[PDB]
RNA sequence: UAGGAAGAGUAGUACUGCCCGUACCGCAAACCGACACAGGUAGAUGAGGAGAGAAUCCUAAGGUGAGCGAGAGAACUCUCGU
RNA sequence: GUAUGAGUAGCGAAAGAAGGGUGAGAAUCCCUUCCACCGAAUAUCUAAGGUUUCCUGAGGAAGGCUCGUCCGCUCAGGGUUAGUCGGGACCUAAGCCGAGGCCGAUAGGCGUAGGCGAUGGACAACAGGUAGAGAUUCCUGUACCAGUGCUAAUUGUUUAAC
RNA sequence: GAGCUGUACGUAAGCGUUGAUCCAGAGAUUUCCGAAUGGGGGAACCCACUAUCUUUAGUCGGAUAGUAUCCUUACGUGAAUACAUAGCGUGAGGAAGGCAGACCCAGGGAACUGAAACAUCUAAGUACCUGGAGGAAGAGAAAGAAAAAUCGAUUUCCUGAGUAGCGGCGAGCGAAACGGAAAGAGCCCAAACCAAGAAGCUUGCUUCUUGGGGUUGUAGGACACUCUAUACGGAGUUACAAAAGAAAGUUAUAAAUGAAGCGGUCUGGAAAGGCCCGCCAAAGACGGUAACAGCCCGGUAGUUGAAAUGGCUUUCCCUCCAGAGUGGAUCCUGAGUACGACGGAACACGUGAAAUUCCGUCGGAAUCCGGGAGGACCAUCUCCCAAGGCUAAAUACUCCCUAGUGACCGAUAGUGAACCAGUACCGUGAGGGAAAGGUGAAAAGCACCCCGGAAGGGGAGUGAAACAGUUCCUGAAACCGUGUGCCUA
């Protein structure tokens, strides 16, 4: 449940390298900020990522 | 349940009708008929006044009968006793 | 089963062949009937409540159908069996001819 | 029968009914004892009561 | 106390009170150990003489004679006595 | 599946004797007398656990480290009675579950209100009898706890009995 | 259409031509647990509240309905706080759980092993866990393939080909287009524009809803006009809008009829067999019957049959519908999007000269005088319009039902299980997991006598056979015995 309400993007997986090319298992979090907006007739706190954030959102 | 129904059949045994001079007639009873259910069943089907009924639950004897291992039915058994003053059962 | 019970027969295989009798009992789940005077047996028997006497006892025994045919009576002859129907009510009649039976 | 409850008032079915299982408990009341000799009643007053409640079910449907 | 309130106590009489367990073994041949197994199994009571004592020896109430025997009295092995 | 070891090891702590009885058959089953063992137990209750092993009448194929007429074995019938005993309809501890709620790739983790959960708290019955098997349960005698109806008196009715 | 009350042998009591048992379709009843849902709980148990009714003199009892949580939604109430929201209550729709140990889409994701060691690599996006489905799923109507000439949505099979490539350039991994086939099908939105309302009143504006119009690359549409047409015709519940209803035919689910040898004779317990004669055949499939049956039985070929329910096809009913050309002022054609830097992944392709697709984080376009691709990139040319959605068949699998087949097994084989098998037994538990088929054609399963408590025997009897007598067809070897011909202290 923890993910954009706008455009859910959310953590992903893959993997994690170094000299040699070893191969360890990582993810890749969101940037989720947890802001007050009118997400319906009433605002509320909910997560929005940082980029669905810049152009067009309510008070934040 | 109704009356016939909480209600199955009499015991007929040395220990139960040893005790039919004594006004107290041994009973098979429903499994999930409590005692105060028992009461009013016979007064309906015997007209007779009930004073007091004792229950007990047998559980069911392991039997075999040749490669074949099963148990019998589990029995409510229950035992009523009149008052003094009121007609008897004939079991007979 | 095309024979019933109660109608006559003769024996066409097996140890008393030529011979004819009734019928006196079917027995449709084992395709056995029991014909008087044919295969007889004797059962040696524990005395008891019934038959207090014991001893050895003449009775039948069932024979299988397949060797049984339907003796007609046009001609008293074992004849084949064909079904016919007279309105509401089927009837069997012989193959040859010989009315119904 | 069947047929023969047909012909009754929905009311008079119920107390037939209601004397089957009379004659039921006291069929049951013999054999306990050992004093019946007709075992075959008792299957058949059985019967004739399940023929009742059904007439009454499809009745009202 | 907040609240509810036209019914309330008293005496005498009669009646009403449901469900589950209850058998039997339970320092044991019936429980845990594959066994009718020299092992293990919480708690209450637990007498007399002598005695500080629930120690020790002999007994009371009560319970037992142990699910292979008899007969000889060698070596050797084990547990005891000089 | 069957041999050899081989009629060999073993037969699992312990004191028995005789006289009658039953029986086809007795060291081993029943009765009697004597003797011996335990006795802060090898005695009497009762939890856990086991589930019919309890009682009666028949039985001797298999089980019983021998024997068996016997048995906790086989067959067929029986046997467990509660307002007051232990538990529920009363209460909570550790712990567990947990509406909303907070976290988290999914699955889920944690947790408030609330609720379960005795090994503890509260709570009204005692003494006798019962010759096959049950007893604060059945029967006799005398009680207690909560409630209900009925009869007779008392009291009070909104400045308001209870 | 004549017996029946299952295995199950058999005792009793009964039921059936006033048509039972039996077979098929459709109904009714369906205890308790279990998502389990009134509360609780150690599985099949315990305890309730509300409304109505019923029983007793009343307490005690009984019957019938409602009472879980969450999502969407309608109404009524309603805090800090004046309006209002949160919250609270009631009414109506939906969900939950299972599985076929199979097929497939997504999230997450090993190691043993190979490289004759091992770390990049392989095994492998495999095993496994979780979620979502469907009878199929996924993909799918070109910002495509390709090159002096063109094709025209996806999917699957044959080739291309172990090729081009990738690779401690090691072990190894490994395409695609053209070509040949199976099957074939195309559509709907968003935006300009038009009509209607409401809100913010940004105050004569934008911005939200409803209906129409429109969906394409030789650019198309809007917009101006010419033409026809509002059911003349066309289409449809498998995409293209959606809900129903009749009739006819077919098919599935019980069934009916159905030819021809009792032929003679031999052996035999018994003839279907040998020998000698006949017949039927759209039927010489299979099985049974006392040994091997086209003509004994059930049947088979052929021809018939459905009250009731499901399926399919067609028609009717019903429902809904504008499509052609000419101009091009002006307007629209999917924005934090496409791309780029950084870190990863999928592409046969391991960062490499690395195009293409996707993810996380930052920066960040043009918009028809426009944009993308053709394996870095630039110019020309060619092809094509991304950032919205739907779509049948050709393909994969079998817990199942019907009819069949096999140079498949035949009781240590074949399923673990031909037999009351996931049973007995083993484990605290997850879990592991057997052994065990055959009397005889017919029980005709040994009346009776003798020894014995019995078991077990010897006669008698049934049977073709009892040396077939209740692990019972056949009955080998190990192993255990009795008698004896030759030898042996
Ligand atoms: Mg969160
Ligand atoms: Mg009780
Ligand atoms: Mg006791
Ligand atoms: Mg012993
Ligand atoms: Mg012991
Ligand atoms: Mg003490
Ligand atoms: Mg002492
Ligand atoms: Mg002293
Ligand atoms: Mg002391
Ligand atoms: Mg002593
Ligand atoms: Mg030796
Ligand atoms: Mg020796
Ligand atoms: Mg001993
Ligand atoms: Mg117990
Ligand atoms: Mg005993
Ligand atoms: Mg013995
Ligand atoms: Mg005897
Ligand atoms: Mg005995
Ligand atoms: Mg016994
Ligand atoms: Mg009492
Ligand atoms: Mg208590
Ligand atoms: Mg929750
Ligand atoms: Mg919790
Ligand atoms: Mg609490
Ligand atoms: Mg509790
Ligand atoms: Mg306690
Ligand atoms: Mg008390
Ligand atoms: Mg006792
Ligand atoms: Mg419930
Ligand atoms: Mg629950
Ligand atoms: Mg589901
Ligand atoms: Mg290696
Ligand atoms: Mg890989
Ligand atoms: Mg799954
Ligand atoms: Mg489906
Ligand atoms: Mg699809
Ligand atoms: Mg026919
Ligand atoms: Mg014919
Ligand atoms: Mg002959
Ligand atoms: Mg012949
Ligand atoms: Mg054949
Ligand atoms: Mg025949
Ligand atoms: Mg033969
Ligand atoms: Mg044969
Ligand atoms: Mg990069
Ligand atoms: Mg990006
Ligand atoms: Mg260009
Ligand atoms: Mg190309
Ligand atoms: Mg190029
Ligand atoms: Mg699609
Ligand atoms: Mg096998
Ligand atoms: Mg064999
Ligand atoms: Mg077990
Ligand atoms: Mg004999
Ligand atoms: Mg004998
Ligand atoms: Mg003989
Ligand atoms: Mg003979
Ligand atoms: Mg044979
Ligand atoms: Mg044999
Ligand atoms: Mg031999």
């Amino acid at each position: 449940a923890k993910e954009c309400v706008i455009t859910g993007r959310k953590s992903r997986s893959g993997n994690k390298r170094s000299h040699a090319m070893n191969s360890s298992k990582r993810t890749w979090k969101a940037n989720l900020q947890k802001v007050r907006i009118l997400v319906n007739g009433k605002p509320k706190k909910v997560w929005v990522s940082a980029r669905a954030l810049k152009s067009g959102k309510v008070e934040r | 349940m109704d009356a016939r129904d909480i209600i199955k059949r009499p015991v007929v045994t040395e220990e139960s009708t040893s005790i039919l001079d004594d006004k107290k007639y041994t009973f098979e009873v429903d499994t999930r008929a409590t005692k105060t259910q028992v009461k009013y069943a016979i007064e309906e089907i015997f007209d007779v006044k009930v004073a007091k009924v004792n229950v007990m639950n047998y559980k069911g004897k392991l039997k075999r009968m040749g490669r074949y291992a099963g148990y019998t039915n589990k029995r409510r058994k229950a035992i009523v006793t009149v008052t003094a003053d009121s007609k008897e059962i004939q079991f007979f | 089963m095309h024979v019933k019970k109660g109608d006559k027969v003769k024996v066409i295989t097996g140890k008393d062949k030529g011979k004819s009798g009734k019928v006196l009992a079917a027995f449709p789940k084992k395709d056995r009937v029991l014909i008087e005077g044919i295969n007889m047996v004797k059962k040696h028997t524990k005395p008891s409540n019934i038959n207090p006497q014991g001893g050895i006892l003449n009775v039948e025994a069932p024979i299988h159908v397949s060797n049984v045919m339907l003796i007609d009576p046009k001609t008293g002859e074992p004849t084949r069996v064909g079904y016919e129907v007279k309105g509401d009510k089927k009837v069997r009649v012989a193959k040859k001819s010989g009315e119904v039976i | 029968k069947a047929n023969d409850i047909r012909d009754l008032s929905t009311t008079e079915i119920q107390d037939q009914e209601k004397a089957l299982k009379e004659e039921l408990f006291n069929l049951r009341f013999q054999l306990a004892t050992g004093q019946l000799e007709n075992t075959a009643r008792i299957r058949e007053v059985r019967k004739a009561i399940a023929r009742m409640k059904t007439i009454v079910r499809e009745r009202e449907l």
